[PDB]
C-alpha cells in the first residue's frame, strides 16, 4: 500500500521499509505523500517526518534535506535523521532548554544563524518529547 | 413584515431548548 | 404591453449574467481539481464529494437565477 | 411535492442508515478496545 | 405567494404562519428528543447514536470555535442550529398544498422576517450579554484600542452583524420556497427532481454554516 | 405602469449582476481549495466545513440580492 | 409589435452572455485537465469522468440560458 | 409616481453593484485561507477567527448595501 | 417591419457574443494541452479523446447559440 | 420631483461602485494575510492588529461612500 | 428599407465579435505549443495534427459566425 | 432645478468612482505589505509606519473626491 | 439612403471588431513562438511552418471578416 | 443655467476618473515597496525618500485634475 | 449627406479598433523576442525573419483595415 | 451656450482619462523600482535619475492632457 | 455642416484608440526587452535593432491612423 | 456653433485616449528596466539610451494626439 522511500543520511541509510503518509515539511509547507504520488522535488526542511505504518503514527524528526519524491521510488536526502524517538523524551526536552540556553547570545547578523539552526534544531528535537 | 410571531417562535424555541436539556442533552 | 416585454428582458438579462461568470467559476474549479487529483491518486473519491458540492452551490446560485428567470417568464406578479 | 419528497427521503434513509453504520462502527471500535 | 399574517387578533397584529410553524416544529423536535432518551444506556442504542453523534458534532464545533467555556452556551447553540435544520428541512418535506389555509398561506418558520429577526436578536443580545458578563461594565468591546475613530464603526458593525445572519437564514429560506414554489407552477411535478435534491443539500449546509456563524458570533462575545 | 417595469428591470439587473461576481469568487475558493485539500490529505473535514462557511457568506449575500429582486418582483412596495 | 421585438433581443443577449464566460471556463478547464493527465498517466479514467460532470455542470448552465432563449424565441408567455 | 420608480431602480443597482465584488473578494480570501491551512494544519482554530472577523467586515459592507437597498424600498423617506 | 429587424439584429448579438468566448476557451485548452502532450508522448490518443469531448461541449454550446441564431432568421416564431 | 430622483440615483451608484472594490481588496488583503499566517504561526497578534487597521481602512472608505449616500438620501441638502 | 439595414448591421456586429474572441485563443494556443514544440522536438506531427484539430474548431466557430454573417447579407430571409 | 440634480448626480459619480479603485490599491498593498511583515518579523514598526503614510496618501485623495462630493452637495457655487 | 449609412456602419464595426481580437491572438503567438524558437535552435524550420499556418487561420478569419465588410460596400445584396 | 451644471459634470467626472487609477497605483507601488523593504531592513530611509517622491508625483497628477476641478467649480472662466 | 458621414464614421471606428489590438500583438511578439534573442545570441537573423514576417502579418492586417478606411474615404461606391 | 458647455465637458473627460492610465504606469514603474533598488543598494542615485526621467515622461504626458483642458477652460478658441 | 463635424469626430476616435493600444504594446516589448538586454549584455545593438524594427512596425501603423486623421481633418474628400 | 463644440470634443477625447495607455506602457518598461539595471550595474548608459529611444517613441505617439487635439483646438481647418 505503499511506496519505496529512501532516507538517506551523510554517513547512513536508514530504513528503507515502506509505510503509508509522508507528511515531511517543506520551507513552502506540508505535502501529504501516499502511493502512486505525481513525481515531484520537495526541499524539506527542519521540520519532523510523521510516518504512518499503515497501523503506527510513528514519527521521525529530521534535521533537514531534499526530498526527490516519484513513483514509488521516492528518495529524502536527509540532512539528518533520528527514526521515531531514537532520542531520550526527557533529555529531548532538556535538548530543547539546553538549546534555548545558548540562543541567549546574539551577535551582530553573523552567528544568529548558528542561533537559528541551534533554536530550531530544539525545536524539531522537542518532537520526541511531544510523542 | 415584524409580527408577534416573532415571540412566539423565540418561546417555543426556549422551551425546546429547555427541553433538549432535560431530556436529552443532561442524560 | 411594455410591462412584460420589460419583464422578459429582464430575465433574459438575469439569465445571461448569472450563467456568464458561474461556468467560469466552475471551470477554474475543474481545472485546479483536476490537476490536484492527478497529482495524488489516493483521495479521488472525497476530492469529487468536495468539488460536488462545491459545484452543486454554484449550480444552485445558476438554479435561482434560472428560477427567477421562469418565475418572470410563466407566472409574473406584474404581468 | 410527494413524488420528489419520497425519493429523496428513500435515498436519504439508505444513505443515512450507512453512514450511521459507519458512526457506530467507529464508536463500538472505541468501546470494545 | 401571499406570506403576511393571518388575524388570530390578540393585542396586536399577529401572524399565525410562523406560529403555527413554529408550534410544530418545536413539537416534533422536543417529541423526538424525549422518545428515545427517555431511558438511554451507556451503549449507543437506537435514537441514543443519533442524538449522541449530534451533541457530539454540535460539542465538536462549540469546543472548537469558542475556546475554553463552551460547556455554558451548548444548549442555546444546539437549539439554534437544531431548529434552523429542522425548519429548513420541515418546511421543504412538509406538504401545505393540499391543504388550504384561508387568510394567507403558511410553510415554514423563516419565512417570515420576525423569526429571523427574533433569532437574531436572540444571539445578539446573548453576544452582548457575555461581553457583559465576561468583560468590564464600564466599556465593552466597543472600546476604540487600536485607533480613536472606530468607535460607531464599531458599534454599528455589532448591530449590522445580528441583521445579516437574519438576512442569511432568510434568503436562504426563501429562495428555497421560490425554488420548489416556481419549479411546481411552471409544469407537472417531475422536472425539478435534482433541484430539490440540490436544495435539500443546501438546507443541510446551511444548518450547519448557521450553527458555525453561531458559534462564531459566541466566540466573538467570548473575545 | 412604467413604474412595474422599472422595478422588473432593476430586479433583472440586480439578480444578474450579484450572481456574475460570487460565482466566480465560490469557483476560484473551490479551485485552490480542492488543490490544498489534494496536497495535504489530513484535514478534509475542518477544510470542508470552512470553505462550506464563505460559501455560505457567498450564497448569502447573493440570496440577499435574490430576496431584493423577488421583493421587487413579487411584492413591491412601490408597484 | 414591440414586445416580441425586445423578447427576441433578450434571448439573443442572454445567449451570447451565457456562452462567454462558460467556454472561457470549460478551456481553462480542459487545458489544466490535459496538463495534469500528461503528467500522470494513472488515473484518465477518474479524471476523465470527473472532467465530464464538471463540464456536464458548464453545459447545463448553457443549457439553462439556451433554454431560456428557446422559450423567449418559440412559446414567449410574454408575445 | 416616477420617483419611488427610480428609488426602486437605485436599490437594485446598489444591490447588485455591491454583491459583486465582495463576493470575488470573499472567495479569493477563502480560496488562499483554505490552501494556507492545508499547508499548515496547525492554527486553523486563530484563522478560522480571523477569516470570520475579514469575512464579517465584507459581509458587513454588503449589509450596509443591502440596508440601504431595504431603506430606499420599504420607508423611503423621499417616496 | 422592426420586429424581423430586431429579431435579426437579436440573432447577429446572439452568435458573435457567443463565439468570441469560447473560441478563446477552446484555444487555450488547445495551447494547454499541446504543451501537455509535447512533455509526455505517451497517453496522446486519450488525451486526444478528452479534448475532442470538451471541444465538443464547447462546439455544442457555440451551436446552441448559432441554432438559436437560424430559428430567429430563418422561421421566426414571432415574424 | 426629479431633483430628489436624481440623488437618490446618485447615492444608489455611490454606493455600489463603492464597495464594489473595497471588498474585493480587502479581501485579496485577507488571503495572503492568512497565507502568511499559515506560514508563521509567531506573529498572529501584531498581523492582526495591522490586518484590522488596513481593514479599518477600507472600511472607512465604504462608510465615507455610505454615509454620502445617507446624507442624499435622509436629510439631502438639495432636496 | 430599416429592415436590410439593421440586418447588415447585425451581421456586422456578429463578424467582428466573433473573429475578435477567438484569434486571441488561436494566438495563445500557437504560442504554448510553439514553446511545447521546442521544448520536445520528437512528437512534432502528432503535436501538429492536434493543434490543426482545435485550430480547425476555432476555425469553424469563426466560419458559423462568417456564414451567419452572409446568409444576412447575401440571402436572409426577412430582407 | 436640473442643476442641483445635476451637480448631486456629479458628486455620486465622483465619489463612487474615487472610491472604487483606491480601496482595491490599499488592499494589494496590506495583502503584500502582510505577506512581507509574515516573512520577516523585524521591522514592523517602519513597515507599519511605511504602510500608514502611503495608505494616507490613497485616503487623501479619497477625502480630496469625498470633499468635491461634499462641496457639490452642501454649499455648491453653482447651485 | 439610410440602408447603405447603416450597411456601411456595419461594415467598419465588423472590420474593426475583427481586427481588434486577431492581432492580439497572432502576436500572443509570435512571442511565445519566438521565446521557443530561442529556447531550442533545431526545429525552427518546422516551428515556422506550424507558426505560418495558424497565422494563416487567423489572417483567414481576419479576412473572412474584411471580405464581408467589402461585400458590404462594393456590391451590397441590399444596398 | 445648463453651462454651470455642465461644467460641475465636468469636475466631476475629472475628479472621480483621475482619482480611479492614481490610488491603484500608488497602491500597488506600495504594495511591492513594503515587500522589497522586508526583503532588505537597510536601506528604508531612501526607499521611503524615493516612495514618497514618485506618490507626491502621483498625488500632484491627483492635484491637478482636483485644481481644475476646483476651478470649475468655485471661479469658473465660462460660467 | 448622413451617407457619407455615416461613411466617414464607419472608416474611422474601424481605422481605430483595427490599430487596437495589433499594436498590443506586435508589442508582446517583440517583448519576447527580444527576451529570447537576449537569451540566445545566435540565431538573431532567422529569429528577425520570421518577427518580421509575423510583424508583416499583423501589419497587413491593419493594412487591410486601414486601407478599408481609405475606400470608404476617398471613392466610397456608396457615396 | 452649448459650445462652452461641450468644451468644458472635453477638457473634463480629457483630465480624466488622461490621469488614469499614467498613475497606474508610475505606479507599477515605482513598485518594480523600489522591489530591484531593494534587490541592490549599490546604484540607488542612478536608477533614482532614470525612474525621474520616465516619471518626467508621463507626468509630461499627464501635463500636456491638463494644458489642454486648461486651455479649453480658460482661453479657448471657440468659446 | 454635420458631415465635416462627423468626420472630425470620427478622426478623433480613431487617433484615440489607434494610438491606445499601441503604447501598451511598446511598453511591453521595451520592459521584456530591457529586462533581456540586462540579463545579457552583449548582443545590444542587434536586439537595439530589432526592437527599433519592430517600434517602427508599431509606430507605423500608429502613423497610419493618425494619416487616416489627418486626411479626415486638412483635406477630407466627404467634407 | 455646433461644428467647432463637436471638433472640441474630439479633440478631449482624443488626448485623453491617447494620454491613456502610453502611460500605462512606458510605467511598464520603466519598471522593467529599472529592475534590470538593478540587476545589472554594467550597461545603465545603453540601456538608458534604449529607454529614452523608446520613451521617444511613445512620447511621438503622444505627441501626435496632442498635435491633432490642437490643430482641432487652435486652427481648426473645419471650425
Amino acid at each position: 500500500m505503499t511506496l519505496n522511500l529512501c532516507v538517506l543520511t551523510p554517513n547512513r541509510s536508514i530504513w528503507n521499509s515502506e509505510v503509508k503518509e509522508i507528511i515531511l515539511s517543506t520551507n513552502s509547507g506540508q505535502i501529504g505523500v501516499l502511493p502512486n504520488h505525481a513525481p515531484t522535488a520537495t526541499a524539506v526542511d527542519i521540520g519532523i517526518l510523521r510516518i504512518r505504518l499503515n497501523d503506527q503514527w510513528l514519527t521521525l524528526a529530521l534535521m533537514g534535506g531534499f526530498a526527490r519524491i516519484g513513483n514509488n521510488e521516492i528518495t529524502i536526502l536527509v540532512n539528518d535523521a533520528e527514526r521515531g524517538s531514537d532520542i531520550d523524551p526527557q533529555e529531548a526536552q532538556q535538548t530543547l532548554e539546553i538549546a534555548e540556553a545558548n540562543l541567549r547570545k546574539a551577535e551582530g547578523k553573523r552567528q544568529k544563524i548558528e542561533a537559528n539552526l541551534a533554536l530550531r534544531r530544539a525545536r524539531t528535537r522537542v518532537e520526541a518529547s511531544n510523542t | 413584515d415584524f409580527n408577534l410571531t416573532l415571540p412566539i417562535i423565540m418561546a417555543e424555541f426556549l422551551f425546546l431548548m429547555f427541553a433538549l436539556d432535560k431530556i436529552y442533552y443532561t442524560p | 404591453p411594455l410591462i412584460a416585454a420589460a419583464s422578459v428582458i429582464a430575465a433574459g438579462l438575469a439569465v445571461g449574467l448569472a450563467s456568464i461568470g458561474p461556468g467560469v467559476g466552475q471551470g477554474t474549479a475543474a481545472g485546479q481539481a483536476v490537476e490536484g487529483i492527478a497529482r495524488q491518486p489516493e483521495a479521488e473519491g472525497k476530492i469529487r464529494g468536495t468539488l460536488l458540492l462545491s459545484l452543486a452551490f454554484m449550480e444552485a446560485l445558476t438554479i435561482y437565477g434560472l428560477v427567477v428567470a421562469l418565475a418572470l417568464l410563466f407566472a409574473n406578479p406584474f404581468v | 411535492n410527494l413524488i420528489n419528497l419520497s425519493v429523496v427521503l428513500g435515498v436519504l434513509i439508505f444513505f443515512g442508515k450507512g453512514v450511521l453504520s459507519d458512526l457506530l462502527d467507529n464508536r463500538k471500535q472505541r468501546i470494545l478496545n | 405567494v401571499g406570506q403576511h399574517f393571518y388575524w388570530q387578533i390578540g393585542g396586536f397584529q399577529i401572524h399565525g404562519q410562523v406560529l403555527i410553524t413554529s408550534w410544530v416544529v418545536i413539537a416534533i423536535l422536543l417529541g423526538s428528543a424525549a422518545i428515545a432518551v427517555r431511558s438511554p444506556q451507556t451503549i449507543p442504542t437506537g435514537g441514543q447514536n443519533f442524538f449522541e453523534y449530534v451533541l457530539e458534532f454540535i460539542r465538536d464545533v462549540s469546543k472548537t470555535q469558542i475556546g475554553e467555556e463552551y460547556r455554558p452556551w451548548v444548549p442555546f447553540i444546539g437549539t439554534m442550529f437544531l431548529f434552523i435544520f429542522v425548519s429548513n428541512w420541515s418546511g421543504a418535506l412538509l406538504p401545505w398544498k393540499i391543504i388550504q389555509l384561508p387568510h394567507g398561506e403558511l410553510a415554514a418558520p423563516t419565512n417570515d422576517i420576525n423569526t429571523t429577526v427574533a433569532l437574531a436578536l436572540l444571539t445578539s443580545v446573548a453576544y452582548f450579554y457575555a461581553g457583559l458578563t465576561k468583560k468590564g461594565l464600564g466599556y465593552f468591546g466597543k472600546y476604540i484600542q487600536p485607533t480613536p475613530i472606530l468607535l460607531p464603526i464599531n458599534i454599528l458593525e455589532d448591530f449590522t452583524k445580528p441583521l445579516s445572519l437574519s438576512f442569511r437564514l432568510f434568503g436562504n429560506i426563501l429562495a428555497d420556497e421560490l425554488v420548489v414554489v416556481v419549479l411546481v407552477s411552471l409544469v407537472p411535478l417531475v422536472v425539478p427532481i435534482p433541484v430539490m435534491f440540490l436544495g435539500l443539500f443546501t438546507s443541510g449546509i446551511q444548518a450547519l454554516i448557521f450553527a458555525t456563524l453561531a458559534a462564531a458570533y459566541i466566540g466573538e462575545s467570548l473575545e
